[PDB]
């Protein structure tokens, strides 16, 4: 059996998956995650996969830091690296969801004239995080630590304007009867790295 | 586009005072209002963002308040390092706009300026130009009116002023006003006078000389 | 540690272009919005425009649209501001600033862009002395007019640096000729006049001007 290596976390809007190396050859893996409180909990048992979805555990407390470990076990009609005793494992880097999960790509839900403005509404994407029993939207999780930044321009001139909101609503001025294009981006101002999502697809009304 | 009106443009205070600076936006800016401090020849520094949030490491003497269109920056227990210029900034939507600025200067007792007039030198006259200089030395407050009168005729459009920054030692200002005339125009008049109006002077003061008599 | 280092001061002729830069370090510029702010001599801050390096979108104030281009180079962590059809009003200090979303949290130290058609020229130094040595006052003012130079700055000392107390050297003013002018004055005991020599030493490095001008009525 070959101990697992390159344990990395893949996380977007809290959906979290631990990945690792190598594709198994005559071995299976069992993954454990611990709320840094020590007490480990196996989540993926004797699998040939090289990834394990741990969303169920991290979303119990996104601000808490998490530790994971992958155990290697002999598989199939074979010997046993040792005496069928202490399997080869490996711990993962630490992971604090709130601070490290990537911000998913936003989606503009609609455009509507309101008074002399155009109301651009961002879809409040629900996540797997749950408080009391309700699935929390990304806004619920971050509160005001999340800003949506809008970019908009007339397709003819390409002159760009930008606006920000810490709700999911924008109220902006646009020249009447002109075709505009819009793109929205998510940002967590308090972060110093990985603070920006990729831009929503350009929508030219 | 959003207009920001910042006031006052200037304010006088003493160490320990509490001062308030205001910015009013032309429309609701939903607290995307931040404040900056800037000292002479230095880049601005972030003080307060999102109307009331104190930036990392900024003294608690600074606080902000407001929502909608009206915002304030208040400085309490004003300290010496706090005399500087302050700016608000609306940047929730482009075009981003700064308020006009508020310079917070040092209050002190009123001090009348000592006034002096200097005629153009023979050396300069020989080159075809005459510069006449009026000096207002060490006064307070900053506000002062300097009028040039040539043969009692008020001048206009032909003078420039320069004022120093508040003296670090006595908190006063000094100012110069320079009247510039071609040699030709200079020689067609006799009396050159500088009239100074200032709070520390009971009545306007005048200094003058007569062309050629020096 | 976050820092923004602006390129050096530059002089440009009216009608030409200039391109200044700002080198970022201690963070990835694609994670933020990078902006340019100008400040004309003695005036306030004015937003020029900015750029989001993650997607290339640049935003410009309507007053500058058409002659300003802001770009970024993520491989070198540098942002640039190019301004064309330069005019006098463009003479100013330009600051690079990072927009975190809620604030322009970090600023560069600023780059001075001078737009002028003037040629390097040393100043003429003239004495500023009262019409008559007379005075019944126990204090008298003397000075030197440092006129018609380019570019800034000049430095002035009195009596080779021995006289510093009571000296006021005024900020220079830009004359309509496009040349600067400044005065330096000092107050001294009237009882010292005619016995104590007073001279201003003027230094203007660009023109290699080094003048000592004795001042007396």
């Amino acid at each position: 059996t070959v101990a697992a290596y390159n344990l990395t976390w893949k996380s977007t809007n809290f959906k979290t998956i631990l990945e690792w190396e190598p594709k198994p050859v005559n071995q299976v893996y069992t993954v454990q995650i611990s709320t840094k409180s020590g007490d480990w909990k196996s989540k993926c048992f004797y699998t040939t996969d090289t990834e394990c979805d741990l969303t169920d555990e991290i979303v119990k407390d996104v601000k808490q830091t998490y530790l994971a470990r992958v155990f290697s076990y002999p598989a199939g009609n074979v010997e046993s690296t040792g005496s069928a005793g202490e399997p080869l494992y490996e711990n993962s880097p630490e992971f604090t969801p709130y601070l490290e999960t990537n911000l998913g790509q936003p989606t503009i839900q609609s455009f509507e004239q309101v008074g002399t403005k155009v109301n651009v509404t961002v879809e409040d994407e629900r996540t797997l995080v749950r408080r009391n029993n309700t699935f929390l939207s990304l806004r619920d999780v971050f509160g005001k630590d999340l800003i949506y930044t809008l970019y908009y321009w007339k397709s003819s001139s390409s002159g760009k304007k930008t606006a920000k909101t810490n709700t999911n609503e924008f109220l902006i001025d646009v020249d009447k009867g002109e075709n505009y294009c819009f793109s929205v981006q998510a940002v967590i101002p308090s972060r110093t790295v990985n603070r920006k999502s990729t831009d929503s697809p350009v929508e030219c009304m | 586009d959003i207009q920001m009106t910042q006031s006052p443009s200037s304010l006088s205070a003493s160490v320990g005072d509490r001062v308030t600076i205001t910015c009013k936006a032309s429309q609701d800016i939903k607290s995307f209002l931040s404040w900056y401090q800037q000292k002479p020849e230095k880049a601005p520094k972030s003080l307060i963002y999102y109307a009331t949030s104190l930036a990392d490491g900024v003294p608690s003497r600074f606080s902000g308040s407001g929502s909608g269109t009206d915002y304030t920056l208040t400085i309490s227990s004003l300290q010496p390092e706090d005399f500087a210029t302050y700016y608000c900034l609306q940047h929730g939507e482009s075009p981003y706009t700064f308020g006009g600025g508020t310079k917070v200067e040092i209050k002190r007792t009123v001090a009348a300026p000592s006034v002096f007039i200097f005629p153009p030198s023979d050396e300069q006259l020989k080159s075809g130009t005459a510069s006449v200089v009026c000096l207002l030395n060490n006064f307070y407050p900053r506000e002062a009116k300097v009028q040039w009168k040539v043969d009692n005729a008020l001048q206009s459009g032909n003078s420039q002023e320069s004022v120093t920054e508040q003296d670090s030692k006595d908190s006063t200002y000094s100012l110069s006003s320079t009247l510039t005339l071609s040699k030709a125009d200079y020689e067609k008049h006799k009396v050159y006078a500088c009239e100074v109006t200032h709070q520390g002077l009971s009545s306007p003061v005048t200094k003058s000389f007569n062309r050629g008599e020096c | 540690q976050v820092q923004l280092l602006e390129s050096g001061a530059v002089l440009a002729r009216p009608g030409t272009s200039v391109k200044i830069s700002c080198k970022a370090s201690g963070f990835n510029i694609k994670d933020y919005y990078m902006h340019w702010v100008k400040q004309r001599p003695g005036q306030g801050l004015e937003w020029i425009g900015g750029n989001d390096p993650a997607n290339g979108h640049s935003m410009y104030d309507p007053k500058f649209q058409g002659r300003v281009t802001i770009t970024a180079d993520t491989s070198t962590s540098t942002v640039f501001m190019e301004l064309s059809s330069l005019r006098s009003e463009d003479t100013a200090v330009y600051y690079c600033a990072r927009d975190s979303g809620y604030a322009m949290d970090y600023w560069g130290q600023g780059t001075l862009v001078t737009v002028s058609s003037a040629s390097t020229k040393g100043p003429s130094v003239f004495p500023l002395a009262p019409c008559s040595r007379s005075t019944s006052e126990s204090t008298a003012a003397l000075g030197c007019l440092v006129k018609d130079y380019f570019p800034e700055p000049v430095t002035v000392s009195w009596n080779s640096g021995a006289l510093t107390s009571g000296v006021h050297t005024f900020p220079a003013v830009l004359q309509s000729s496009g040349l600067y002018s400044l005065s330096s004055v000092v107050t001294v005991p009237s009882s010292s006049l005619g016995t104590k020599t007073y001279t201003c030493n003027v230094d203007h490095k660009p023109s290699n001007t080094k003048v000592d001008k004795r001042v007396e009525s």
